RNA sequence: AGCCAGGAUGUUGGCUUAGAAGCAGCCAUCAUUUAAAGAAAGCGUAAUAGCUCACUGGUCGAGUCGGCCUGCGCGGAAGA
RNA sequence: CGGCGAGUAGCGCAGCUUGGUAGCGCAACUGGUUUGGGACCAGUGGGUCGGAGGUUCGAAUCCUCUCUCGCCGACCA
């Protein structure tokens, strides 16, 4: 995946959470729009 | 000409039977024959206007037939 | 440099010919000729007259 | 000497692959099935014939013309010393000509009216713009479609033969060249692919990836045949680069059609 | 690149940045960027900012940019020893204080004038709002 | 917000007529049939088809949705 | 890098000192001469002063800022 300061949703079905503290952006169709530490 | 099942929106020109150029996969994808839609689509074509931009739709069932709907120019 | 008498040949850098004896005595080096019924260099374009030379088999029609 | 005795006796085996050798640059061109058929070939004579002949890549041809039109060209040779003298001196304009299916490039019309240049000069400046036309001012690649009106001069009594005006020519031919900017040609070929019915499409990105400018497909009982514009650089080991797309299903043809003003990206890749 | 041609003098003072700015309202057109920060635009950027709204609309709207360097900026050569005169005019800048409106834009509707900004403040480096004309 | 539905008629709309059929884009950015449906928000195609959403039906049954100004936190944050 | 010397017609040099008018030689076009060219004899055109900003009535000139181009040297641990 991509690591960043800023993470956005990407696609309409890219999710947010906050798993460890530690921001994702998990998604649920496509595995190019998952990412994290933002 | 059931829920969407082998059809496409086409019939560029009725009035050049079997048109091969702009037309290509359009219809061929299927695995619809050329010839057979000969047949019916002449059929009524010599008796309504040909040439015009026209549409048609051919739906094509399992067992190898068809059936169609001629239609308004765009 | 050797010489290939007749608007027969058909060669460029290449393909393997046969040598005879006989300069030219206007080209400066060509000491030597082709055997027209040889090698990449066969008769010369369907000649009748005095055809041992130029070789081209004659008209068989 | 014996790579083309080599050959004339491996072909023996299979008239699959033929055997070219270069129009323009005398170097032998292999043929054949695939890579799997040419692999071995080499080893066929790396040890029977005894060859290591470092198998290189196809190569290529690469035209040249001009972009517009010129606007005053002349010619001008003036080394005197007394007992030559020669001096010649003409003013052509060529322009870019129409592409057209004929192969007639060259045609040099004679709007001299009178005497300005004797007639018995023509064929030497005749003579003279053909030859240099194997010069492309590139590399020297064939050049066509230089549309060239000679439009007037001058001449040296007594003097003014053939060599000041058949050379002098080429001088302002250069000039037409060095000012209105010429730019490669590429030929191009026409290929077609009957692909069935599955890749198909995921085919046509792989030839458009190859500048291949799409012209259309059209469907039959099996399998769908494409009429394809591609340059000829892009083509080579597009074979097996397609049979591995079709899972080794499909079957392309080439055919030439045009010569194309090869672009930046393959422009000035031919320069040296 | 927009600079000052032909002024009065090449070098100037370093000087300072207090206060607030002057121009505060929207003034030309509809819509305008307001700078909440306090620094110093460079040339480069302005213009830098410029194209991303030039692109943001293609062809639609006017663009005010109300800001101008007008501020020579000099630079000693590299590895010199300090001292030996002042140094060489570089580049050009504008200052900047709070509550100046930089980019006034008019012309789009409001939704991608508002997406327009959001391209111009990511070259700025001061941090700057989206701020509206409004009456007297 | 979930659970079952619908989501359409002309309309392949030009052109570069090779082709951009709601989905490359350049324009309009319609009217009808309506409980409703945009000549289109995304996925998917050479170009379609296929899969959803807008908005609308019903059921369930109580609060729910999105911006504005700040306090205080997380991430950005790796050296002998 | 800083820093004293050049930038002028097609080519090479003048003219800058003390501001007022752009020249010499060769090149180039034209004519004579000769069987013709070279050569040699006559006539003429050609820049308007590297580019920009100043100062004066007046800027090729005297000053400033950049560019291109030569020379001097960018040393002492």
């Amino acid at each position: 995946m991509k690591v960043r300061a800023s993470v956005k949703k990407l696609c309409r079905n890219c999710k947010i959470v906050k798993r460890d503290g530690v921001i994702r952006v998990i998604c649920s169709a496509e595995p190019k729009h998952k990412q994290r530490q933002g | 000409a059931k829920k969407v099942q082998a059809y496409v929106k086409l019939q560029v020109a009725a009035g050049m039977a079997n048109p091969s150029p702009p037309v290509g996969p359009a219809l061929g994808q299927q695995g619809v024959n050329i010839m057979e839609f000969c047949k019916a689509f002449n059929a009524k074509t010599d008796s309504i206007e040909k040439g015009l931009p026209i549409p048609v739709v051919i739906t094509v069932y399992a067992d190898r037939s068809f059936t169609f709907v001629t239609k308004t120019p765009p | 440099t050797s010489y290939i008498g007749g608007e027969g040949h058909n060669l460029q850098e290449h393909s393997v010919i046969l040598i005879r004896g006989g300069r030219v005595k206007d080209l400066p080096g060509v000491r030597y000729h082709t055997v027209r019924g040889a090698l990449d260099c066969s008769g010369v374009k369907d000649r009748k007259q005095a055809r041992s030379k130029y070789g081209v088999k004659r008209p068989k029609a | 000497e014996k790579m083309g005795l080599a050959l004339g006796r491996l072909a023996k085996e299979d008239p699959s692959f033929r055997v070219w050798t270069d129009e323009e640059s005398n170097q032998t061109i292999i043929a054949g099935m695939g890579e799997l058929h040419l692999d071995i070939i080499v080893d066929r004579m790396k040890r029977e014939f005894n060859v290591e002949a470092n198998v290189g890549k196809p190569q290529v041809a690469y035209r040249e013309t001009i972009r517009q039109k010129v606007t005053d060209v002349e010619g001008k040779h003036a080394k005197q010393s007394g007992g030559r003298g020669q001096y010649g001196h003409v003013v052509i304009d060529m322009y870019p000509l129409e592409p057209g299916s004929n192969p007639k490039g060259y045609e040099f019309i004679n709007d001299i009216k009178g005497g300005v240049i004797p007639g018995e000069y023509i064929p030497a400046v005749d003579k003279g713009i053909q030859e240099q036309l194997k010069a492309g001012p590139l590399a020297g690649y064939p050049v066509v479609d230089m549309g060239i009106r000679l439009h007037f001069g001058s001449y040296h009594d007594v003097d003014s033969s053939e060599l000041a005006f058949k050379l002098a020519a080429s001088i302002a031919f250069k000039e037409g060249f060095k000012k209105a900017k010429p730019v490669l040609l590429e030929p191009i070929m026409k290929v077609e692919v009957e692909t069935p019915e599955e890749n198909t499409g995921d085919v046509i990105g792989d030839l458009s990836r190859r500048r291949g400018m799409l012209k259309g497909q059209e469907s039959e009982v099996t399998g769908v045949k494409i009429h394809a514009e591609v340059p000829l650089s892009e083509m080579f080991g597009y074979a097996t680069q397609l049979r591995s797309l079709t899972k080794g299903r499909a079957s392309y043809t080439m055919e030439f059609l045009k010569y194309d003003e090869a672009p930046s990206n393959v422009a000035q890749a031919v320069i040296e | 690149m927009l600079q000052p041609k032909r002024t009065k003098f090449r070098k100037m003072h370093k000087g300072r940045n207090r206060g607030l700015a002057q121009g505060t309202d929207v003034s030309f057109g509809s819509f305008g960027l307001k700078a909440v920060g306090r620094g110093r635009l460079t040339a480069r950027q302005i213009e830098a900012a410029r194209r991303a709204m030039t692109r943001a609309v293609k062809r639609q709207g006017k663009i005010w940019i109300r800001v101008f360097p007008d501020k020579p900026i000099t630079e000693k050569p590299l590895a010199v020893r300090m001292g030996k005169g002042k140094g060489n005019v570089e580049y050009w800048v504008a200052l900047i204080q709070p509550g100046k409106v930089l980019y006034e834009m008019d012309g789009v509707p409001e939704e991608l004038a508002r997406e327009a900004f959001k391209l111009a403040a990511a070259k700025l480096p001061i941090k700057t709002t989206f701020v509206t004309k409004t009456v007297m």
